[PDB]
């Protein structure tokens, strides 16, 4: 509530939101990063004869679009909150305080995280098989001991869409 | 289109890439095997109809197997379904007609139709 | 070798570890037990000391 | 034939005459950078041909 | 601006800009220290006050 | 002023002095080769007039 | 080895591949006007080192 007051803001209320939740996880923010695609439908790159334009829009096929889509990593070390953020657990004590909370239609947040090595078996039935998109905690069967490792990553938080359709009617003549 | 292939050793993040490109480089294996003495613009093996709604303006393909010249297989009885009814309606004189089915070509940035979305090139597609 | 291969099915890459073959020319005058060799050109010395290649070889031809 | 130069500021926008052109003008300065090979007109520097075609009488070129 | 220029293809055509160089013609017992010159021309005044060409002028030459 | 040879990436922003700083690029390769058997500041070819306002000060050059 | 002109049409996307061929061909007309006259492989126009560092046995190059 008190950092809920404040207009337009912030960055560093996320760091607040993750050392509530579970204690021992720390929290850093890269403002912003390199996004991808999104698809324009017209690749526009046709060179024309009768109507052309240049002034801002020049590319190839495929854009890039920075503004707004931060990263956040997470660092455990209580094996106990290891097993809290893969999906199930503590994953969807985030998804839900983001989206209609504290930024709602403002941004895409997007999640990562580093433990050491894992935690994660393999290909067992209908559903725990992913440790998000990747997989690993099954072949070091040499070793004593440590590697850091990035772990995985989760979706973002985002809502969108276009509904369908074209329209029938109009504003106003004024 | 390059084909990668990659190396499986001692825990590697299973990624989407790698059983694709792994999924890509034995199906070009059939086709050099396939070459060895064949001419290769293929075609089509099995195409059977039906014939009853051609009274009216409509026309519908029962079974297909066709093989396209860059290598892939469409084998209506396995892993592909049939395609919907065509039509008939703009037509003036009817010598005109040569039906030839089409299949989406494949670009390396795309990927599947997911609906929802609007374009001016379809793709192979998520079912 | 890593490079940064694209997914196919509409979203960002990220980085892969593929394989290469380690190929290697050497001549066939030379000791040839380790490898699995396949004979490819053939080079003859021109009248001014240069390098020049005979078109009467044929390799193993897969194709003509 | 009216060889244009175009012009790029920062408003300059794409039609298919900008390049056309561009090209042609670097094409024209191939011929006043020669001064002798405007001494003679132009010249022909591989021309092979193939004599088995002429039982049959037909005709058909290697290298030009 | 607004050059009417005729793309290659065998459609209509339409307006491009093109540059030109900004030429003028000066007196040589000036001050030409911003610009670039090449002689030109010579001309006397001959004696019933009008202005006559010098027959006898050699330029810096590019070609005879 | 140095001449940069601009990189054709793909999937970035494209800007006026890409365009520019290419052309400038050809046009001083040229001379590179120009000045290998010929050694001087070169000149003009065909200067000529018109002298019909030669009764006033007024000059007409027609072509150069 | 081959050298691909594009062709510059109304249809036509603005593709990588255009332009480092177009830049490429006017590499072997630039080339092709020094072998009316001159045949040669090329050498050096200017080659100037500094003789600071030279008793620490490092050197460098000032212009090349």
């Amino acid at each position: 509530l008190p950092l809920m007051l404040l207009p337009g803001r912030t960055a560093e209320g996320l760091t607040s939101l993750v050392t509530l939740l579970a204690p021992g996880t720390q929290a850093r923010v890269w403002h912003h990063d390199r996004r991808r695609i999104p698809l324009k439908t017209p690749l526009t790159m046709r060179v024309h004869h009768p109507v052309s334009l240049k002034s801002r829009p020049v590319m190839g096929d495929h854009a890039t679009d920075v503004n707004g889509q931060v990263l956040l990593q997470l660092s455990t070390q209580t094996g106990s909150e290891v097993q809290g953020w893969l999906p199930g657990g503590h994953l969807y004590s985030d998804l839900l305080a983001l989206l209609h909370v504290y930024l709602g239609s403002r941004l895409d947040v997007r999640l990562q995280l580093c433990v050491e090595r894992s935690l994660l078996p393999d290909a067992r039935l209908s559903c725990r098989p992913a440790a998000g998109s990747p997989q690993l905690g099954r072949t070091a069967v040499m070793r004593t001991q440590a590697k850091i490792a990035t772990s995985a990553a989760r979706v973002m938080t985002i809502s969108l869409g276009r509904y369908q359709r074209v329209q029938e009617h109009y504003q106003r003549k004024e | 289109m390059k084909i990668y292939r990659p190396l499986w050793e001692d825990g590697a993040f299973l990624m989407p890439q790698q059983f694709q490109q792994q999924a890509a480089w034995d199906v070009h294996l059939a086709d050099s095997v396939a070459r060895m003495g064949l001419a290769h613009p293929w075609g089509v093996v099995a195409a059977e109809f039906d014939d009853s709604l051609l009274p009216l303006s409509r026309l519908n393909a029962t079974r297909l197997i066709v093989r396209f010249p860059d290598g892939t297989l469409i084998d209506t009885e396995r892993a592909d379904n049939l395609p919907p009814v065509c039509d008939l309606s703009t037509v003036s004189d009817r010598s005109l007609v040569d039906i030839v089915l089409a299949l989406p070509l494949l670009n390396a940035n795309g990927g599947n139709l997911d609906n929802g979305s609007e374009s001016e090139r379809p793709r192979r597609w998520k079912s | 070798e890593r490079v940064n291969v694209q997914e196919l099915a509409g979203h960002e890459q990220s980085e892969v570890a593929v394989l290469r073959h380690n190929l290697t020319l050497r001549m066939a005058h030379q000791e040839n037990a380790a490898w699995l060799t396949c004979p490819v050109t053939r080079l003859v010395r021109d009248a001014q000391g240069q390098w020049c290649r005979d078109p009467r070889f044929i390799p193993p031809l897969l194709t003509l």
